């Protein structure tokens, strides 16, 4: 498997190009809240 | 609620009356006075909270209003009032069990109403002091808009506050009880000292008020998302992810003592709701068996249960059944049967669904409609309104009429004629032998 | 270009009052299909119906494959359409319950727009500053950092927050480095060198980049389209976090799992949110489901209640036999196949056979996409072939016949060439007589 | 690729002339001029590219070849070309769904050549100096057959050489753009030319490669362990999409390639549901199809079928159908075979074994030259004669004097009720 | 002192030179026709020439197809792999059938390589880190000492093998592992009471090498290409411990490994040892797993499989309507060559009797042997077989040591044939 790393290589780079570009941060707008669990308290996320 | 135009987006509940008494025309509902009565009663036994376990079978030819009654049901229980609706295929999964999937349905049907009481101190500090040697010592001051208050501050207060890294102009949050510091955000006067702000920053106002406060939280949370939290360290992942797996029985019974000492403490409250299974037909033996046992529970929601097929075979036995269910399920379900509509019940059906779908319906368009759908059905009717309304609107006329539903007509068939066809040019579809003449000449 | 059955059909072919040309956007015939299929892509352009179903059926070899592509390239690019076969529903992982929900709400488009703030260059400055007084912060107190940026259209000296500097200390930047900085998250990406300092060393190991164009600072809005499904997928399988435990769940492979229906839920209100704020719009798309027959009734009747939804696509059916049993039942005979329940909320849109002159104009089209020439009397041998066995046959044989006539080195088919793939390539019926 | 001795190992290609007329006998091919003739339409149909999604039945009785025509097919189509030869009884898995499978498979056999333009330094080697912080000083020589020149070294490729510890007197290889370096003996050999020279290199990807590299953190492991799962469709089809934006950059090329099913007969009628679809498409691979059962019924299904397959994919295919070999073709392809096993048989051993073929079956007569060689090896001798073939036929059994021997005794064998006679007496 | 079971007198098919077979040789009685057809598929074996060559011992119960095959296994000899099966096995759960067949298929060919160890050796001086990172230990040996330069894995192995200064410690280079190997016997009065196991200092010098010779299989290959499978890392732990189960390996997994071979062949650090793989009950695999070997066998890299029947004009397992010689599709029949096995008479039956007493260390009468001989001819061969350890625990109870009718008739009246016992249920 160690002669295929080139490749995977070569094919992560080509698609990180158009990848990177066009798309939205879905977590920043919280469209993901499955995190936001772990880390916040509801009456404090009340409050603030 | 983020919605689109659906089948049921017109009936707004049961048009009820203060006595039960269901009107003519009300909240988007027509006929059906018996089973609107039956809905209405239903609907005072979950309201009521005393009667547990209860089934509840509606019967009836499809395209009866068994599910528009359903839905008229969970339009008037409201928000809650839990309310879980499942199909009878769901309950097939090649994780869970069918009881287990039933006993999930089921405890998704009952809610808990648990309060927790919060004392907490806000304030946007002003100055900290801190000397040290031996141990430390300090002092701190908070304001709000109309307070401000020194403090001394012990060992482990800040140790605290040096590990959450806190500065002055910070508004923090302390639980006397345990002296846990959050930080809720900066003040609005600290926005112009950078340029790019990281993302654990957040202005906020200060807050009002005196500087200690007490406040409780009713939380609703039903007892299969309890059983989901309190089984694993990381349940309530799974409360979305859905792969949660067997919850073990020891765990379900603990729960249920749980429950009950939260509620002889007066500290949390139960929400009994309904459960609504549609084609109950698509379960199986063991299920049903499962069921009977399962609807005596002291923690039972009422299930209602909808169903289409007549004296059908029942699924996993090799005998034919009146409902497709085993005697013993329906002797513990009261059957509640509907009747077909008649030709002024389907021409108001009609001017319901015009009026949902924004449609200006004309007069003999609305007569020829009823008319096809007394000979045909009332949803090819209810699905040929809209195209005629986009037959209109091609035409570059803003009303339905004769000629567009007409149209309508020839362009989209409808069962009887389907079968007309087929029968007719048996020789061009494939048949259960798989044989079929491709060719043509 | 490869040559796809469904390639010549180009479009609907309909004229601005609805009516259909005889021969446009590569159609044949089936004019009242074709006013049909007109009829439910206005319905799709109108963006206010949820739960609609429609029913193509017709015998096979017929163009219900046909019309579902047409009306796909029709709805344009904008419009969602996920093609799907009814074998497909049939999973190993998860029910064929949930299969069908998730790919049901893929058919659901979101289209959302974003406005980002975007710090990007080559760094030319970086001095780190502690506070005023020892006494202001904890530990090494650092205070915030100054950083140069150089773009083709002049340098900016930038104040970072100190969580800033934490991430710029993450990324290893070194001065000349190209690097971007976003201020929405506070997210810093090192680009790479700048091609400026491209031979400072003539052997070392270094991406060389560009100095970016434009501003330093340059504020894109960007809209991006985006299902309920893969906000579904970004709940229940998010890639955030640099643990362990997160390392070792990404080398995980990606099971699909029952998502919860309370998902679902706040999936829904969020995004109700959104679009009330006027951000976001909802654009339902259409679910094609070909070989309808082969669903389990199971299938069948979650499709029922599926179409009971509020977001729900108008999904479209196929089905190419009659009076069939339905799988996963013993007795019920049904008219295409599926349930009569099912049938009820359809509408079918019935497709009638082609005779010997849409066959000649369907094959001079294809001979015509595929970069062949058929001469007139070989095109008449090939028309009466099809109309004798079927036209899928002739529409396949043309390629062969190509083949061979460049064999012979000849511009266009002949009727030799079209006898001599008869002989080399039998038909159903001809093998069915030499098999007995 | 070291291997034994196959069944199939002589055919070294589809015997075609210029003009598509099959010899009678060449690259290991004899006769079946029609079914090599319809083969190598096949095949020059797959190498223009043109035409996509198109099924090849071969039909005709078993043991007539239909593997051997496929295995023509594929040597002749040469390397750098896709050819996934999958049983149908590959295709059921308790991992990966049948649909998912056989997507898979018209996947696997559609090729995308991607070239990369790499910057390579390929040299023979001399001192290399590395110091310590005056971030660090290094300067490395490189020679080659016309140029001995000093390289001054930065962070990284210092960092680089010093953890693979390169010697002196040996080769190396390094990439400027990747920073790969590739170890290589003494100097046998030796530089050629210029240091640094610029050569591209091309890679050789199928759809499904590049699904599963997309796939996951580190899906590269998927396509060797075979533990890929279910892949969303949305992720094929941003694959399509950035594969058909590449097509258009002309920064990469498709070579279309073939699909073969050996055993069409074992997939049920949800997989011949989904099969008639998948052809449809675009990107979608020619699929060759081999079946020797004639009317049977269809796996899934309790109706027979034309060819096991239904008429839906029947009217979506093409049938190549192959006749029974006659004496000649027999006796030339045994010739074949037995000149393939380094055997010497005689030419009254040849007959024999040519008419021994033509009563009960081909493959047996195969069979027994291997086992006749081996019986002449015990004796001794070189060639192979009469006695030898004799008394192989009469140590090991053909399917008919096996079924004779059973059927005149059936009462010492185990019979469908279970019911045997395991006592010698009575 | 021994245990005996079934087949403990089978060693071998005592053929001669010529490959005729003597009428009891290897414990062997008759057969000699089959035995006669096995030494020429032993032969065909031991040329390593064909690949996937099948072979069917057709025959009735209690007929010898085992003990032909434990024979062959046996003359064989344990260099070559020898796999018996029952198609039982075949279905697992974790993996398809497809999988696990190939596997066995792989797992019968045997690959013998050449392999140098580095072995260092040493009791522990100094323990200085390079500073996760490199440790610099210093190591004696009776002829001398050394200082070792250990990348951070060896440092982390050392480090939680809680290994101190003055520990005795077992490195190998190729695999990188630490073994403590005790403490050194200087030490041993350093303390009166403790828990240390002391061990002499190593003899000779630090650094060892020498050469083994070690057999792997293909399979053997595979699991180690797809799965860590050792390592004293916690890397290593969390690699092994994530995906435990078994994965469906690819074809291209396959492909590449046989380049490795054919690499290591071509650079002869490697020798090919193709073996045998043994089915047996071969009844009970399913039209899928025919169906499958039937692409198997025309594989080019396949063994020697030789498969065992018993079951006349059965349907085929799966199918409904196939009547088949011994459930085997046509198909497959073709592929095969069949060896008749015949049953027994009398007098063989007192042999292989007399042979079986003569190996369990028993003494049997002739009068008794010869009622227990007419008796398995009345009722059946292997009915005498078993009966032969209760005889002589009877006669033990007896304080006699040779058997005699008594305890023959005895054990026959205690226990009852399969026959009996119907009669009795009816
Ligand atoms: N009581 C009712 N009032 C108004 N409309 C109804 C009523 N019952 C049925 N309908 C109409 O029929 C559809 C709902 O019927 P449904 O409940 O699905 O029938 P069933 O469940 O009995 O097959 C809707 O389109 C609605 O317009
Ligand atoms: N109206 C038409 N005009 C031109 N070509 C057509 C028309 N209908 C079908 N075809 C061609 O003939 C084929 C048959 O239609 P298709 O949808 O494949 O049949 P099926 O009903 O088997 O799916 C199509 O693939 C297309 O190439
Ligand atoms: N035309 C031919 N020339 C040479 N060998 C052949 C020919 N046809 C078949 N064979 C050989 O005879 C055997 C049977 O062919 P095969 O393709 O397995 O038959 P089928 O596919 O019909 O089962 C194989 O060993 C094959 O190499
Ligand atoms: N020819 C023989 N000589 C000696 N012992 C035999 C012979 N045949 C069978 N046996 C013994 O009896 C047992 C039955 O033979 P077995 O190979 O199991 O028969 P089959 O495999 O045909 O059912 C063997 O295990 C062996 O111990
Ligand atoms: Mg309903
Ligand atoms: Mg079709
Ligand atoms: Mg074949
Ligand atoms: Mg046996």
């Amino acid at each position: 498997a160690s002669d295929y790393k080139d490749v995977e290589r070569t094919l992560l780079k080509l698609f990180k190009k158009n990848n990177q570009v066009n798309r939205v941060d879905l977590d920043f707008l919280n469209l993901v809240f499955t995190l936001n669990d772990k880390d916040l308290t509801s009456y404090h996320a009340e409050e603030i | 609620s983020l919605s689109l135009i659906a089948a049921h987006s017109h009936i707004t509940g049961l048009g009820l009356d203060e006595n039960l008494q269901p009107r003519p025309t009300s909240e988007g509902m027509v006929g059906q006075l018996q089973a609107r009565r039956a809905a209405g009663v239903i609907l005072k036994m979950v309201q009521n909270g005393t009667i547990a376990g209860r089934a509840v079978l509606v019967a009836g030819p499809p395209s009866t209003g068994k599910t528009a009654l359903a839905m008229g049901v969970s339009q008037s229980l409201g928000k809650d009032v839990p309310f879980t609706a499942i199909a009878g295929s769901e309950i097939f999964s090649l994780e869970l069990s069918k009881t287990e999937a039933l006993t999930q349905a089921f405890r998704k049907s009952i809610g808990i109403k648990i309060k927790e009481e919060t004392e907490l101190i806000e304030g946007e500090v002003v100055e900290i002091q801190i000397d040290r040697s031996g141990h430390k010592q300090g002092k701190l001051t908070i304001k709000t808009t109309d307070m401000e208050t020194i403090y001394e501050l012990g060992n482990k207060m800040i140790d605290g506050l040096t590990k959450e890294k806190v500065l002055a102009g910070d508004v923090i949050s302390i639980d006397k009880a345990s002296g846990k510091i959050t930080k809720l955000g900066r003040s609005f006067a600290r926005s112009r000292d950078y340029d790019a702000m990281g993302a654990d920053t957040r202005f906020v106002q200060c807050p009002e008020g005196e500087l200690q406060k007490r406040k409780t939280v009713v939380h609703t949370v039903s007892l299969h998302e309890i059983d989901v939290i309190n089984s694993r360290t990381q349940g309530f992942l799974a409360l979305f992810t859905g792969d949660t797996g067997e919850i073990r029985s020891e765990v379900r019974d603990q729960i249920n003592t749980k429950v009950a000492e939260w509620k002889e403490e007066g500290k949390a409250e139960i929400v009994p709701g309904v459960l609504f299974i549609d084609e109950v037909h698509m379960l199986d033996i063991e299920c049903f068996s499962f069921i009977n046992r399962a609807l005596e529970d002291e923690f039972a929601p009422i299930v209602m249960m909808a169903t289409n097929r007549g004296v059908s075979k029942t699924r996993g036995t090799n005998y034919k059944s009146p409902h497709g269910l085993p005697l013993d399920l329906l002797d513990r379900s009261i059957i509640i049967t509907t009747k077909s509509y008649n030709e002024q019940e389907i021409k108001t059906i009609l001017s319901i669904r015009a009026q949902e779908e924004e449609v200006e319906l004309s007069s003999d368009a609305l007569d020829l409609l009823t008319k096809t759908g007394v000979e045909t059905s009332l949803r090819y009717s209810s699905n040929l309104i809209s195209v005629a309304q986009q037959i209109a609107m091609k035409r570059k006329n803003n009303t339905v009429e004769v000629e567009d539903v007409k149209r309508a007509y020839l362009l989209f068939l409808d069962s009887a004629r389907s079968v007309k066809y087929v029968q007719e040019n048996e020789s061009q579809y494939i048949d259960d032998q798989g044989n079929v003449q491709i060719s043509i000449a | 270009t490869r040559t796809a059955a469904h390639t010549h059909i180009k479009g609907l072919g309909l004229d601005e009052s609805g009516v259909a040309k005889r021969v446009e956007g590569g159609f044949v015939g089936q004019i009242e299909a074709r006013e049909a299929c007109g009829v439910i892509v206005d319905l799709i352009k109108a963006k206010k119906m949820s739960g609609r179903a429609i029913l193509l059926a017709g015998g096979p070899s017929t163009g219900k494959t046909a019309l579902a592509l047409a009306i796909s390239q029709e709805l344009g690019p904008k419009v969602p359409f996920c093609p799907l076969v009814g074998s497909e529903l049939y999973s190993v992982e998860v029910k064929k319950t949930e299969t069908l929900m998730e790919n049901f709400r893929r058919a659901i488009g979101l289209r959302i727009k974003e406005t980002k703030e975007v710090y990007e260059g080559e760094v030319t400055e970086l001095t780190p500053e502690d506070a005023e007084n020892p006494l202001g912060g904890y530990g090494k107190t650092i205070s915030h950092v100054i950083v140069g940026l150089k773009s083709a259209k002049g340098t900016k000296t930038l104040r970072l927050d100190p969580t800033i500097y934490e991430s710029i200390q993450r990324e290893k930047v070194s001065i000349g480095d190209v690097i971007y900085i976003e201020a929405n998250t506070g997210a810093v990406k090192r680009v790479g060198r700048s091609d400026a300092y491209a031979t400072e060393f003539d052997l070392e190991t270094e991406e060389y980049v560009p100095l970016p164009k434009g501003e330093v600072h340059k504020k894109k809005e960007i809209v991006q389209d985006v299902t309920l499904h893969d906000l579904d997928v970004a709940n229940a399988r998010p890639q955030g976090g640099q643990d362990v435990i997160s390392m070792m769940g990404q080398l995980l492979k990606p099971k699909k799992t029952e998502i919860t229906e309370k998902l679902r839920q706040e999936v829904n209100k969020v995004v109700a949110k959104y679009i009330d704020q006027g951000v976001a719009e909802l654009i339902p798309g259409v679910l094609f489901i070909d070989e309808v027959n082969m669903l389990d009734i199971e299938i069948f009747t979650y499709l029922n209640k599926a179409l009971e939804s509020n977001i729900a696509p108008v999904v479209v059916l196929a089905s190419n036999r009659g009076m069939t049993t339905v799988r996963g039942t013993e007795d019920v005979i049904s008219p295409h196949g599926v349930p009569p329940d099912l049938i009820d909320r359809l509408l079918i849109v019935r497709t009638l056979p082609y005779d010997k002159d849409e066959i000649r104009t369907i094959i001079e089209r294809r001979a015509t996409v595929e970069r062949l020439q058929v001469e007139s009397s070989a095109l008449d041998l090939l028309a009466t072939m099809g109309t004798e066995t079927s036209l899928r046959y002739a529409l396949q044989l043309l390629a062969p016949c190509g083949i061979l006539a460049q064999t012979s080195n000849r511009k266009e088919i002949v009727v030799n060439d079209v006898n001599e793939a008869k002989l080399l390539f039998l038909d159903a019926k001809r093998s069915t007589k030499i098999l007995e």
